């Protein structure tokens, strides 16, 4: 957790921004290609410049990093708005992540991130174009041993910003279930020492 | 060699998704630019399963270098002095990456001075 | 005329595959700088030493007046008669009164109002800037005076109209008073011609002129163009070593990185400098590199910008910065005079001409933002022997003491002004000497590089699409 | 060999210098009302204005004091690190 958090946050930011841009979740005019977005990105990743969207993405990534000790799968679901049905699912496996109980040069980490993001972009390019006008996205995680929404039964008298952040992050999730022609396409992840991440995608 | 180069290009194009340049062949096989361009052209053939985008550039007269985009209407075809394949792009946006390269023995032109330590 | 595959088959299948031994690579032509260690770099100042414009103005006025008086004495010497009568010498502006020709020396006074865009830019970043347009509209114009410490006279006529002028420039007006305190203009004298080094007749190589790299974290196409330039300079693309090996040196003339200094942090600038260092390390073993500070580069806002630093570069370049390896890498002051194989070339990043062009002058009725107008401005800069006519804009406090380096002391063989919107070359004959003026365009947009021959002084352009 | 602290030093110094240049340009443009001049002797006259009713004067004098401030020691530190 020394340098793992920063690289993981950068990778999550690149992943979310690429998925938003290439699936037309937000207008392409609001995205710009850049390498610095308060962190040196491994590539020229198109990052949205809407302040509310940036804050939302950063908060979600921080929450996921906080809960990383108990979550083994992070998914961004693409759901239509005419009906609440998921049409595309991108799964980011976290099978123990090779957690650093006790850390490697940044160059190889960025090279592996470049390979994984290039695989993701190559998969996304061949997908059919998605129309504008109310296509939206959704975030779902798969947990091992946790229970959220139950930390507000003691009146949670906050004292500092850390306690308020913990309370708001515990209460910002709801319980969901596991739920044809589902097509599974495995992608390229990172095989570096500290970070062992597997990438998946779903269609239909 | 048409075998090591093809294997390296296939690896760098499919195993680790990254655009491959002819300069990559120059640095890997320790060959001159002309041999690298010929090997790239050879790999362009025998490609019944085409799963990449070719980035081709041509050299005009008056020392002008252009990147072909339209691929249908190339202006001033009579003034072309050279045309080759610059890279194989597995994605749509080229956007390559550049790193530190040790040109110990792959240099075709060297400056008159030598690095003194 | 044919499909792309046909051209690829025609060109690639007939590859030469010759002369590429790769064990004995062709040696680049040797190009040296005679000013690497000689003495007294005029533009090398001390930042620690640090309004002082009064002394600079006095020195400039004295030197220019002395030179113009010498030229006038050479040209308008006693005994020179006009068509009707003899011309007299007048020391003060008030002595030119009569129906006889006469000449006097004084500074030129013009309006030179600021452009509205500059006014808006400075107003938006001051927090209390007044309506500066009122300063120009209250006066509500188009005239030129001649100030020589005794008054001013209006310079009417036609010879004075067809010449661009900047305030503070002294001249040798020779005319006739006609009907009022307005003085006609018939001939104009400039400072006496300066010495020039002899042309080194003789083999000889060329030098590449590139400026305006503008390495930004938002535009990746500029990185592609820089990589293509790196490949072309190494002979990987042209495949004609017999011509590539003649390019002795590469010259970057500023604007390596583009950023907003008002809102910037260390990380993104460090990323850009690491990219620049990667390019340098990948190009240094094949060719020598000379780097110049730019207007938007991380160097002093004034015009005499000192060399960058030994730092701000990757650790892979630490071998070149040990001090012994200066012929392959050299960081230099923004204005400099390279003695390339005896060919003295003066290089300016273009801040002076850019600062002159931000003024709207209600004069010179007989170009608007054209290459010809800027070329005429540069020619006037050589004529006036003043690199920076607009001292309050380009120059800073304490340029020097009693000897301003920006006043020319020796005309160079080749004059370079970089970071210009358009490219253009023009040779001018001033006092029997020949100076070549080169306008280097920006590389970020229309990324042309100028190949200057050191044996015949011909500038050929190389254009890279993307 | 240090590209972190020196880069911040240059960032601060260049921001200060550009702010000072903008203030001087504004003062020169305002003094054009009286001087009707653009070159030298206009900025010299503008530098002698001591109007207490305009914030630009306060900003200009603050910037001038800050240029002559301890930044001289900061420049010396940069010189030592560069060497
Ligand atoms: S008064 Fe305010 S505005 Fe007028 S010159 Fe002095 S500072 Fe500039």
């Amino acid at each position: 957790n020394r340098w793992v958090e920063k690289w993981l946050r950068v990778y999550l930011k690149c992943y979310i921004n690429l998925i938003l841009f290439y699936r037309n979740v937000y207008p392409p005019q609001s995205f710009d290609y850049t390498t610095y977005q308060s962190f040196n990105l491994p590539q020229f990743v198109p990052i949205n410049r809407h302040p509310a969207l940036i804050d939302y993405i950063e908060e979600l990534i921080l929450d996921v990093l906080s809960k990383l000790t108990h979550v083994y799968r992070f998914s961004i679901c693409i759901i239509n708005k005419k009906n609440d049905l998921c049409i595309e699912k991108y799964v980011l496996d976290f099978s123990e992540l090779q957690h650093v109980d006790k850390i490697i040069t940044e160059t190889e980490v960025f090279d592996e991130f470049r390979s994984s993001l290039n695989s993701l972009i190559m998969h996304l390019e061949k997908l059919p174009k998605v129309n504008d006008d109310t296509i939206t996205f959704e975030a779902v995680i798969n947990a091992i041993e946790l229970e959220l929404g139950h930390k507000l039964d003691r009146n949670r008298r906050v004292d500092s910003l850390e306690e308020k952040a913990e309370i708001e992050r515990d209460s910002n999730w709801v319980k969901c279930q596991e739920d044809p022609k589902i097509k599974l396409t495995s992608l390229v992840g990172s095989d570096v020492g500290p970070l062992i991440i597997h990438q998946f995608s779903e269609k239909l | 060699m048409d075998q090591k180069a093809s294997y390296f290009i296939n690896e760098k194009l499919f195993t680790e998704v990254k655009p491959v340049l002819f300069t990559d062949l120059i640095h890997h096989l320790k060959i001159g630019p002309s041999m690298a361009k010929k090997l790239m052209f050879d790999y362009y053939k025998q490609t019944t399963n085409a799963k990449y985008n070719c980035v081709v550039i041509c050299c005009y007269k008056d020392q002008t270098i252009k990147i072909i985009h339209d691929l249908s209407n190339i202006p001033q075809q009579d003034s072309i002095i050279d045309c080759f394949i610059y890279a194989f792009n597995p994605m749509d946006s080229f956007i390559p990456y550049y790193d530190i390269i040790d040109q110990k023995d792959c240099l075709t032109i060297k400056n008159s001075y030598e690095l003194k330590v | 005329d044919l499909h792309m595959d046909a051209l690829l088959t025609k060109f690639n299948e007939d590859r030469s595959l010759q002369d590429e031994n790769l064990s004995q690579p062709r040696t680049r032509v040797r190009i040296v700088d005679d000013n690497l260690y000689n003495k007294s770099n005029p533009f090398q100042l001390c930042y620690k030493k640090r309004s002082q414009y009064y002394h600079i103005y006095q020195y400039r006025l004295k030197t220019f007046r002395e030179r113009v008086l010498k030229e006038c004495d050479k040209r308008w010497d006693a005994g020179f008669t006009l068509n009707g009568q003899l011309v007299l010498k007048k020391d003060k502006v008030l002595d030119i009164q009569g129906n006889q020709p006469c000449w006097c020396v004084g500074s030129i006074y013009c309006e030179m109002k600021y452009k509205p865009n500059v006014l808006d830019e400075v107003i938006n970043d001051t927090y209390g800037a007044p309506d500066l347009t009122k300063s120009y509209t209250d006066k509500e114009s188009d005239e030129i005076m001649l100030e020589d410490e005794s008054g001013r006279v209006l310079l009417v006529g036609d010879f004075i109209r067809s010449t661009p002028f900047i305030t503070g420039v002294v001249v040798g007006i020779l005319g006739m008073e006609a009907e009022a305190g307005t003085f006609q203009v018939l001939d104009i004298c400039y400072p006496t011609p300066l010495p020039q080094n002899p042309f080194p007749a003789p083999t000889r190589g060329k030098i590449a002129l590139v400026s305006g790299l503008n390495l930004n974290n938002t535009s990746p196409d500029r990185l592609l163009r820089l990589e293509i330039l790196r490949e072309f300079l190494m002979g990987r693309i042209n495949n004609k070593i017999d011509d590539i090996s003649l390019i002795g040196r590469l010259l970057i003339c500023g604007n390596s990185v583009d950023f907003d200094i008002k809102s910037v942090n260390k990380d993104e600038l460090m990323i850009s400098l690491t990219e620049f260092s990667k390019f340098l390390h990948n190009i240094l073993p094949s060719i020598s590199v000379d780097i110049m500070p730019g207007t938007n580069d991380p160097s002093d806002k004034s015009l005499p910008q000192q060399p960058f630093h030994k730092s701000l570069f990757d650790k892979s370049l630490e071998s070149y910065f040990n001090g012994s390896n200066k012929e392959i890498l050299n960081l230099v002051t923004n204005p400099y005079e390279f003695s390339y194989n005896g060919v003295d070339v003066l290089a300016v990043s273009g801040k002076n001409i850019n600062d002159i062009c931000k003024y709207v002058i209600p004069s010179n009725d007989n170009f608007k933002d054209d290459i010809e107008h800027r070329l005429d401005l540069m020619e006037c800069t050589m004529k006036w022997q003043n690199i920076a006519p607009t001292a309050p804009d380009t120059l800073w406090c304490y340029p020097y003491t009693d000897k301003d380096p920006f006043v020319l002391d020796k005309w160079p063989h080749v004059y370079i002004v970089a970071n210009q919107p358009y490219f253009g070359t023009r040779v001018v004959e001033i006092g029997g000497k020949n100076i070549k003026i080169i306008s280097v365009p920006e590389f970020s947009s229309t990324g042309m590089i100028i190949l200057l021959d050191l044996e015949t002084l011909e500038a050929e352009t190389v254009k890279i699409d993307i | 060999k240090r590209s972190t602290t020196t880069l911040s030093f240059l960032i601060k110094k260049l921001k200060r210098q550009k702010e000072y240049q903008t203030l001087k340009t504004v003062c020169r443009t305002c003094s054009y009302r009286y001087t009707s001049d653009a070159g030298i002797e206009n900025d010299h006259i503008a530098s002698k204005c001591n109007s207490y009713d305009c914030p630009v004067f306060y900003s200009r004098v603050k910037a001038e004091r800050y240029l002559r401030d301890n930044q001289s020691v900061q420049r010396e530190e940069a010189l030592i690190s560069l060497n």
